[PDB]
DNA sequence: CGCGGACGAAGCCACCATGTGGGCTGTCGCCAGGC
DNA sequence: GCCTGGCGACAGCCCACATGGCATTCCACTTATCACTGGCTTCGTCCGCG
């Protein structure tokens, strides 16, 4: 009932994730330095291309107002009437008086507090909603303080609608609590099984007209970048994405479609300027009932160097899989998928000859 | 008590970049690397002698020499405040961006013995080209404080940095 | 969608691109330092040689009311009136009073605080934007603080203007993000199969007029060098830039003149001290549909020495496309051309004798 | 537009050029060691054969005051004002007070603190700019800080003459950016084609009067050599050098002059010990229109050896030739040269009897 | 590397005393600067860097002059005693030095025995088990050697300069 | 129509200071003669 | 049995450099964004659900 996926994959000065000021984002992990991808950035790379690839898209943004603007704009209303009615859609969910607005912008409709995260259709249902209302929209926009005269439950029911991305990651929405979903997927950070310091890289950007007398650099400064081989690693509750989806069926789907996501993607942070995109080295599927279990712990001894790190990490991957699976006995469904044919690495359960092959053998064993 | 060795090296090199060319670019050749290097097996023959006996000192010692000499001739040419106490300077009077100057020096506070020493000669050759001072024994000693201190100096240099520049802007009213 | 270019390149005591000490930047990767040619670099002289072989060139400039001024002087104005004409220019456009200017220089028209990036004739249609409104020029040179008389719309369209470099590089634009174009390239930093450790190089200039038959010479310094054969990578999404340039055939010239400016350009970086003027040994062109892969991880193992490093990078780069295409498998269009005919290299696809061959086939395969 | 030349070299235990120890340089290229002739020395020997047979000196000095100032004294000046004279020449020009002087030595004008690079008729018009003004430098001559009396566009103009060297190799002074000229030739670091090992050799130095009980030698010591056949690879921007001095028929005698100097000169480092005065083993001019083809790849996998050298390297010199214009097709005019008679060498273009007869030949083709 | 030191002086005082007491098996180490070697040196050995480390050591030791052969610093301290006491010359000294520690591990062996039996010549005292250790450990890490080399050179000659004044 | 759940009603009080460290290990020369 | 001594002959000395030089300009950015929730009382009324 949970589906984990471990990954070694290395990234040639990439600089993918950079923290508030430029530098790469770092764990000081067995006592060493070593640069990490955040959780985060790597979901939101998931996240997009599986709707992307499964034609869904949902919608996270703190300008809901202004997206339903638009859509009862295009449904005939006013300018002045299609914000009026996006403020009632807002004004009249909620158990304080509305949805509380960050403080007003010139020419804009008001940005919600909190970020909406809803599907598409349902952020256009919801300008259905307040359009059947239109006269009684007509009148609250004369009165100086308008209230929620639109149903509370409708809306509520739109605000619930789920996509495969709220199936899979889950929402929060603190003023509308019967709107929150339990994601279905813990999404480790990405470190390197390494020690890596911060290489750092000095460029000029040149003036391009002549000067007179004196050239010089346009502009000069500093970007750090890092490379290195990273530790990858997510689960998946079976339980709780077919609780989400209700359907196994659509649950299937979403956990092919993630696990490919999860080998396919890459944040694209500065990808312009490094090309970072690279298939991991190894990656390996284990399907387990009793609880979900990272190797992380694998690569707490950072590895020493002056050598290819991947063959190391991937045995060095081996062995830990091999001594957990004698330490903690499970009739856990295994297998993995390997760039290297150096090494059999037995533990890792039976050898698949492709990525693809590999997740439809374990998706098709859970 | 290193702030002694320290001003020994200070004030010898300070007259040997001006009085002996070939010392210095001996010394400039060094900037930035470990000494282990082997362009740094020139700067041994100044260097070596006034380091005490962990390699941050020496890391300390050596790069602040090279640093040193690397001043252009015009820096080279003419309550110790720390470095950021001449980046408020170097803000304030002449005239450097702020916002960016500010991110640099909290960009130096987090880094690590290893990656100070690689922001360091740039930031500080920046600050010596328009003729800001700098207090090469005090830098010194705070770079061999930063190999065991997490923030300890640090923390120092950003609270000095930030009070110096609230203090000059206060005092021209 | 992503035409993908790799290519093994070595060169002979070059020191193409340094930092800011005059050392060769290097990588520590794969636990080995490896000498590198930022990317920044190698795009710049691709961007030179394509914008000097398809004839349009752009211009990054922090001194663009200097150049404006140029034109407008050469239109008839008089050069106070070119120079508050341009400063007109700059002062119209953007949300806050108008483009934040560098502290002013004497005898010079004062530089932009960002660097711009639009094509030549655009600046001189700028040019005739500040010349038709003569007049009201001439009235706000008068005032003490002059106010943004010309349209903005008519300047910010002018500034929207794309050369082929900003429809295949992209642009960026701080206070004016309706300019801001997204690149269409991946340009990775070109790293050395092998490490690479930096080699001084003792140099005397030697000084004629001698005083008193000393040989003493005049200067006396080291510059530090490196060879080696370097790994190269670049993407290219199809997708972005045939929405950038808009119809397909001048995407279409624009992708094959960039992959034959990433195949004849060198950065020149002390080419008159080292005439590393050198063609790739090896390159490998994909057209793939689904993602991009750089073969970098292939080259993490740094190779070991004492040989002839081309022909095992060669082989070694196939092994990995090979194990790649078996374990990601793909309907991409590959193909290869080589100098060496030691070694088949069955994976990287078709063969074909020439570079422009290898271009065109995989140009009119996309 | 692109005149490139390539050169097999043998030198026999030479060891022309050294570093700062002593040993020759050396490349760790294709992994393994190989000594190298960097390129400044043999075109510093180049720009002095050329100037030598073209007849125009350039001179490349730090103490350009001092030389102005015997100009002035031959002029009829008294050396005081010749000296300052000379000192108001340098500092009439540049953006700052004047261009920096070095710290000044007892009884000797002080060394500018860049290197001038200028053609010699050029430094005796500075004498002559100098020597109008006389009046002018003599009354500044009285002030205590003296400044920049003379015109400066003058001196500028003069600054900005161009012999050969200048036009050929280029020039870069920092202070005046209005004077530098760009280089129309690139001169790549001849490395040996095979590895070498650096040879040791011992020495001593014979004490020759003798004194009873001592037999010892006047010195000891080791110094260190080596010997192999060597690549060469250079380039000439035409248009570049059409550029710089303007006419074309200038340009060709300063390329057939350059080629000519390339097969001829040594950088002689270590000549009268070991004469390793030598003609290139082979020799292949190619002039491209796209862009110059080092073929230095060719040889980055060592050579085993225990066999000479010389015929395996024009013989893989040729199948790189000959892979590079399959792979990358071009009208480029080539050209090749050689004492070995063994092979044909095809893909070297058109056999010539003669260096000479080549460089004809190629210069003609290239106008 | 204590381990390496230990087998270091028991191969140094075994040496020694084959030097002084017998002649056939010292001209048998003499010559290589090389089966005689194998049979002699090889017990003391725990990479091909440490046992060349020893059998260089063990020839260049039995290469001495009888005058030095009858008869913890390093090599660096060594070099800046020979220059202070015997009166040789430092600023060349001093090149050999640079040029010693420039080479990697063939070279420092093609460098180091004429430096050495110039050190002896002069009867300047060598600790024999460190610059053993000290070449075993240049197969391991050149640079931190070679530094240590010359920092403690021109460290101990300057401290001899300040006991001269 | 009845029961359960959720929401509401208040009373509400603000010119200048920083220093520390030390604990883990193994080796020959072999043979013969004499005590 | 243990401990100590021995196993053709294998060279010696002298010698180790002086001097000179070690670059200089220039250039260092902008913009936008910055969460919610609650951890008081009792009771009464209303609304929803059964």
């Amino acid at each position: 009932t949970f589906v984990d996926i471990h990954a070694i994959q290395t990234l040639p000065y990439s600089n993918i994730n950079r923290d508030d000021l430029g530098s790469p984002k770092t764990v000081v992990y067995g006592g060493k330095e070593r640069t990490r991808v955040s959780s985060q950035s790597w979901k939101r790379a998931v996240r997009h291309e599986v709707e992307a690839r499964l034609g869904d898209k949902a919608v996270r943004t703190r300008r809901i107002i202004s997206e339903i603007a638009k859509r009862l704009r295009e449904r005939g209303w006013d300018a002045d009437l299609a914000d009026a009615g996006a403020r009632q859609v807002v004004l009249s969910v909620g158990k304080k008086s509305g949805i509380k607005l960050e403080k007003e912008k010139d020419s804009e409709a008001p940005a919600t507090s909190v970020l909406f995260y809803l599907p598409v259709p349902a952020i256009d249902e919801l300008a259905a909603i307040a359009d059947e209302h239109r006269d009684a929209v007509a009148k609250e926009a004369a009165k100086k303080t308008p209230k929620g005269i639109l149903p509370a439950d409708r809306i509520t029911e739109v605000l619930k609608s789920r996509n495969v991305s709220v199936n899979l990651f889950g929402r929060m929405l603190a003023e509308l609590p019967s709107t929150e979903v339990d994601g279905a997927v813990q999404f480790a950070h990405a470190f390197t099984v390494h020690g890596t310091t911060v290489e750092v890289d000095f460029f000029t950007a040149v003036d391009d007209i002549p000067k007179e007398n004196d050239h010089g650099s346009g502009h000069m400064n500093a970007g750090q970048f890092s490379a290195g081989t990273f530790y990858r690693y997510a689960n998946v509750n079976l339980d709780r994405l077919v609780e989400n989806t209700g359907d196994a069926q659509t649950a299937r789907t979403a956990v092919a479609e993630f696990l490919r996501a999860f080998l396919s993607t890459v944040p694209s942070g500065k990808q312009n300027a490094t090309a970072a995109m690279t298939l991991p080295d190894l990656v390996h599927i284990a399907v387990r009932f009793d609880r979900p279990i990272s190797f992380a712990p694998a690569f707490e001894t950072a590895l020493y160097g002056s050598d290819g790190y991947t063959l190391r990490a991937c045995q060095e991957l081996n062995n830990y899989a091999e001594r957990l699976r004698e330490v903690w006995p499970d009739d856990a469904i295994r297998g993995y998928a390997t760039v290297e044919n150096k090494t059999d690495l037995a533990a890792l359960g039976e050898r698949y000859d492709s990525y693809p092959a590999l997740i439809d053998a374990m998706v098709a064993a859970a | 008590y290193i702030l002694q060795h320290a001003d020994a090296l200070v004030k010898r090199v300070s007259k040997l970049i001006v009085n002996e060319p070939a010392a210095r670019a001996a010394l400039r050749r060094g900037v930035g690397l470990a000494p282990e290097d082997p362009r740094m097996l020139a700067a041994h023959r100044v260097v070596a002698p006034y380091v005490p006996v962990v390699h941050a000192v020496e890391r300390a010692f050596y790069a602040v020499a090279a640093i040193m000499a690397a001043q252009p001739r015009s820096a080279r040419d003419q309550r110790r405040p720390n470095l950021g106490v001449s980046l408020a300077q170097a803000v304030f009077d002449k005239g450097l961006n702020a916002d960016s100057t500010e991110q640099r020096l909290h960009l130096i506070a987090r880094q690590n013995l290893d990656g100070v020493h690689r922001h360091l000669p740039r930031l500080v050759l920046y600050l010596r080209s328009d003729q800001v001072h700098i207090d090469w024994g005090i830098l010194i000693r705070d770079l061999a404080r930063w190999g065991h201190t997490p923030r300890h100096v640090a923390r120092e240099w950003v609270q000095d940095y930030h009070r110096t520049l609230e203090t000059l802007t206060r005092q021209a009213e």
